[PDB]
C-alpha cells in the first residue's frame, strides 16, 4: 500500500 | 505546443 | 511527515453525467473528502495541497500566455483542516473549460519542489483524479518523469473507468497514463492505476 492508501 | 518547463526541471 | 498533491480535474466533461451516474465530479470530489477527514480526524502529520485544472481561472505560479492555463491552486502545502473539507465539499465546482493534466502535473511538481526546501519530507506523492477526456501536449513529457524519479515524487490515477463508451481523447490518455506509469514502476505502476469506486472501498477499512 502507498499514496492515499498508505 | 510547445511548453516552457521551469528552470529547476532542466538541471 | 509527508506531502500529498491532489490534482483534481474539474472539467467542463467532468460534469457530464451517463445513464444518471453519478458525475466523475461528485466521484472524485467523495474520495478527496473521505481521504482528507480521514488525516484530519487521525491528527496526521502529512500536509496536503490541492491544484485544480479546467478551471475557468487562471492561478498558479508558472501561468503565462498559452503556458499553464485553466489551472488553479486551490490550497498550497499545509496541514488539512475543516476549512478545507467545507471549500472540496461546497465551493470547489467544475470548470467550462479542458486543461492540460500534464501541466496540471507540473504545477503539482513545481508546487512541491518549491514548498518542500529545507523541510523534510519521508514521501512526495501526486494523486490525480479525471476522466481522461481533456487534450493535452506531449512536448517534453520524457523530461517530467525524468525529473518525477530525480526528485522521487510518486504518482497514483483515479478514473471513473477501469482500463478497457469512451471517447477518442479518453482512450487516448489511459494510453499515455499507462505509458507514464509503466515508465516509473513497470507492472507495479499500473496497478496505481484505479477507479473511484475502488478506492472509496480501500479508504473506508481502518
Amino acid at each position: 500500500a502507498k499514496g492515499l492508501f498508505m | 505546443r510547445k511548453r516552457i518547463l521551469p528552470t529547476w526541471m532542466l538541471a | 511527515k509527508s506531502a500529498v498533491v491532489l490534482c483534481m480535474d474539474v472539467g467542463l466533461a467532468m460534469s457530464h453525467s451517463n445513464q444518471g451516474k453519478e458525475s466523475p465530479f461528485e466521484q472524485a470530489k467523495k474520495v478527496m473528502m473521505l481521504f482528507l477527514q480521514r488525516q484530519v480526524f487521525a491528527e496526521s502529520k502529512d500536509e496536503i495541497a490541492v491544484v485544480l485544472y479546467g478551471t475557468d481561472t487562471t492561478d498558479n505560479a508558472l501561468a503565462r500566455e498559452d503556458q499553464y492555463e485553466n489551472i488553479s491552486v486551490h490550497r498550497h502545502l499545509m496541514l488539512p483542516d475543516f476549512d478545507l473539507l467545507e471549500q472540496i465539499e461546497n465551493v470547489v465546482e467544475p470548470g467550462s473549460v479542458q486543461a492540460d493534466f500534464l501541466d496540471a502535473l507540473i504545477v503539482s511538481m513545481d508546487l512541491l519542489q518549491k514548498e518542500t526546501l529545507g523541510k523534510k519530507y519521508t514521501r512526495l506523492h501526486i494523486a490525480v483524479f479525471s476522466d481522461l477526456s481533456s487534450p493535452f501536449s506531449v512536448d517534453q513529457l520524457e523530461v517530467i518523469i525524468a525529473n518525477l524519479k530525480k526528485a522521487e515524487i510518486t504518482l497514483q490515477f483515479f478514473l471513473p473507468f477501469s482500463v478497457d463508451g469512451l471517447s477518442d481523447q479518453q482512450k487516448e490518455g489511459i494510453e499515455m497514463v499507462r505509458k507514464i506509469m509503466f515508465s516509473l514502476d513497470g507492472e507495479e505502476g499500473l496497478s496505481e492505476v484505479f477507479t473511484f469506486r475502488d478506492a472509496l472501498e480501500r479508504l473506508s477499512i481502518f
